[PDB]
DNA sequence: GTGTAATCTACTGACATCAGAGTTCTTAGA
DNA sequence: TCTAAGAACTCTGATGTCAGTAGATTACACT
């Protein structure tokens, strides 16, 4: 899953 | 939920030269980097934030050092994201002329967050460093980094100019150390938190949906 | 027909010694019939329709008034919208003594002449002056020939009656009862629009129905347009809206007057009057403040020119009814606007249909509003039980979700069921079967809402106090579907709660 | 100028509707 | 050892709508 500079 | 960001950037000399088609990788992460802090801006997420502009003509970190921390300037400690800083990113940053490693970054900003992320509550941290692996590195403590991200719950993300699907062969030898270090952080997976620029701005381009827990 | 005409019903009842008093046996009465089912009507007129007019006028009494000082018509209350003090005046009538009062007042019921009363009842519509849209009048009588001696008498009834007909009226009466004497071949097959001693037809208006109806409506009027140079003219009606109670009204202890309400804003350093141009709004982010006109306040979402836009389509499985947003509309072509638009309406009506597909657009209801994304679902119409609309026929408007609504579920495992309870919850789900038909059910509190309203209306003994279908009949599902909640419980049942 | 049209634009009743404000409930909680 | 923050729902008040009505304004027009 998209994380840090995504979520 | 808490988060911790600390963004980290390059201000070095390689970034200020680039392709005339193409903007330059100095220009092309820093609107990114400028339209992401909008995204955590607008949304109320309580996401802390950092910034390393490491690369730097000079050396303002709180680990300076002749050779060890070298060439780092902390934009702003690990608070809340504000306007301020963002005109300051938009106007303050200015081209530089040096080279700089940012292992060294990516280890300051661990010691920023193990000095800070147990200060206050949070429950879970990023790292994410925007570069162009135009850098002289050392793998000395990549094993212990990566042991002590694993430790602290630190997440680490890496921004490359070029794309998976011309690269110098320090640019290239770079790319293959980073796969490395991505799968000696979570595995073979690891291939996907590779991330161009120009991917970055296709998918974040949209801010920030409005999540809503029920 | 004409929206801003009204529904207008007068009320005519046989006043003669006949019905006053017949009471053959001992649980019912005529005059008490007529007069309940007249309180009935015009109480569910009160809050259904509370704009419609209704008129009361009884016949052939010894006191006389009306418009044109004939003989032995009194019009109880004239012609006008409905309301309470009205109501009262009818149920003083209600009664063994209320019948006593009636006949000590007007008349036990003299000579009359129905040529004459429906001239009364033609003065009163024609009096009005608002428009009228359907104009009906009710008889209640059960002499069923109005008189057998002077036949010049029905032959001028005969006439005016054919002549209201033509004005524009229509006629109706229901044949309460009468000891034979319940046919209407006799003199009333050319009047009214086999037979029995009692009416089916006043069965109903007893039935006390309280909603409240509004007409066809257009919601709004907007141009679909296929592309930038095809567009249709399409009225967006509503057909389902969740009504709220009716919004209550601010009054004065000491006079019930209203109060005029007079909100303002002012400011609190000085005792000034700030005038809506000075003022601005604002939002507080990333600890700085922010400014716009209150012009730009709603600036800030003129995204497209009103109407629709058809972009696709799209293939009926795929519209998902699992994510429902806002109650639906309803899509068909108003001619007025784009002449011969209906025409496209159709073919694109027809071809939907037939290749079973859906079609996608953009809807900016009014100007200011943001855009959705609704699908114009095609619908077949029916009629098939008695030939009467059911579904009109057109596309619907299923709203489709955006990004930020899917609410994202707090994820959880799944545990598949055994084909043995699951066999055993087919007979379950079986035996609990109930036709749903669309109006089964009233809101409780709209209802009772209304009730509690009539009942401090009319000084009531006591509210009513519905017993309202929303409640399940509790003893029903424990009979019919047998002890099988302990086959459940030691089928997949252990000890704890 | 004088006088009669045609017809745009008004207002209102009425009805939907966003927003705004009043209110009870879970977690994080001295 | 418990006090806010959001939640949620309902409710209220304006904004904009539509059909209708009818007025006053503006065009047209007079040899």
């Amino acid at each position: 899953k998209p994380r840090g500079l995504f979520s | 939920n808490k988060a911790a960001v600390v963004l980290c950037m390059d201000v070095g000399f390689t970034m200020s030269n680039s392709i005339p088609g193409i903007e330059s990788p100095f220009e092309q992460a820093k609107k990114v980097i400028t339209m992401f802090v909008q995204r955590q801006v607008f949304a109320e997420n309580k996401d802390e934030i950092a910034l390393v502009l490491f690369g730097t003509d000079g050396t303002d970190n709180p680990l300076s050092g002749g050779d060890q921390y070298q060439n780092i300037t902390v934009h702003r400690h690990l608070m809340l994201p504000d306007f301020d800083l963002l005109e300051d990113i938009e106007s303050k940053i200015q081209p530089g002329s040096q080279q700089a490693d940012f292992l060294d970054a990516l280890i300051v900003s661990m010691d920023v967050i193990q000095h800070e992320t147990i200060g206050k509550k949070f429950e879970k941290r990023h790292i994410e460093i925007f570069t162009d692996l135009s850098s002289r590195f050392s793998k000395s403590q990549l094993d212990i980094i990566i042991h002590s991200l694993k430790k602290c719950d630190i997440s680490l993300q890496f921004f490359l100019p070029f794309s998976l699907g011309g690269i110098t062969e320090q640019q290239k030898e770079g790319l293959e150390i980073v796969k490395m270090v991505m799968i000696s952080l979570e595995g073979e997976d690891g291939l996907d938190e590779i991330y161009s620029f120009s991917e970055s701005l296709r998918k974040l381009c949209v801010f920030k949906k409005i999540e809503r827990h029920s | 027909y004409k929206y801003s005409g009204r529904d207008s019903l007068i009320f005519l009842v046989d006043a003669s010694k006949a019905m006053f008093e017949s009471q053959s046996e001992d649980e019912l009465t005529p005059f008490d019939m007529s007069i309940q089912c007249i309180q009935s009507v015009y109480i569910s007129k009160i809050i259904s329709s509370d704009r419609d007019l209704l008129a009361v006028v009884f016949y052939g009494t010894e006191k006389d008034k009306n418009s044109v000082n004939f003989k032995n018509i009194y019009v109880l209350q004239e012609l006008d919208n409905p309301g309470a003090k009205r109501i009262l005046e009818l149920d003083q009538f209600k009664g063994q003594q209320g019948q006593k009062r009636f006949q000590d007042m007007m008349g036990h019921g003299s000579d009359y002449s129905l040529s004459e009363v429906l001239w009364v009842c033609a003065n009163l519509f024609s009096d009005v002056q608002f428009k009228m849209s359907h104009k009906r009048i009710m008889l209640f009588t059960n002499e069923d020939n109005p008189h057998g001696n002077d036949s010049a008498k029905a032959s001028r009834a005969r006439t005016k009656a054919g002549d209201l007909r033509d004005t524009g009226i229509f006629l109706d009466l229901m044949h309460l009862k009468k000891p034979g004497g319940f046919d209407i071949s006799l003199f009333y097959r050319d009047i009214i629009s086999v037979h029995f001693e009692e009416s089916s037809k006043l069965e109903d208006l007893l039935r006390k129905v309280r909603a409240k109806e509004t007409r066809k409506r257009a919601l709004s009027r907007l141009k679909l347009k296929l592309n930038k140079d095809i567009v249709i003219s399409v009225g967006i009606y509503n057909l389902v809206q969740k009504a709220l109670k009716p919004p209550p009204i601010k009054l004065y202890r000491e006079t019930n007057e209203p109060v005029k309400t007079k909100t303002r804003t002012f400011n609190t350093s000085t005792g000034g009057l700030l005038l809506p141009s000075d003022t601005k709004r604002s939002q507080i982010y990333g600890s700085r403040q922010i400014i716009l006109e209150k012009e730009e306040t709603e600036e800030l979402k003129r995204f497209d020119d009103p109407g629709l836009m058809l972009m696709g389509f799209k293939p009926l499985v795929l519209l998902k009814k699992h994510h429902y947003l806002r109650p639906s509309l309803f899509v068909y072509p108003e001619e007025s606007l784009v002449i011969g638009s209906s025409t496209l309406f159709s073919a694109l009506l027809i071809k939907c249909l037939e290749k079973e597909v859906a079609a996608l657009c953009r809807y900016t209801p009014r100007r200011n509003i943001p855009p959705y994304f609704v699908a114009l679902v095609p619908q077949e119409e029916e009629l098939d039980d008695q030939k009467i609309q059911v579904t009109p026929p057109g596309f619907q408007l299923v709203f489709l979700p955006f990004a930020d609504d899917k609410r994202k579920m707090p994820f959880t495992e799944k545990i598949m069921a055994t084909p043995e309870q699951v066999g055993k919850m087919k007979a379950i789900v079986e035996k609990l079967r109930f036709t749903y038909r669309s109006d089964s059910f009233e809101n409780p509190v709209l209802q009772q809402h209304f009730r509690n309203l009539e009942a401090l209306a009319l000084d009531l003994m006591e509210p009513e106090q519905a017993v309202d279908l929303t409640l399940p009949k509790v003893e029903a599902m424990n009979k019919r579907l047998g002890s099988l909640v302990d086959e459940f419980k030691e089928l997949v049942y252990p000890p704890d709660y």
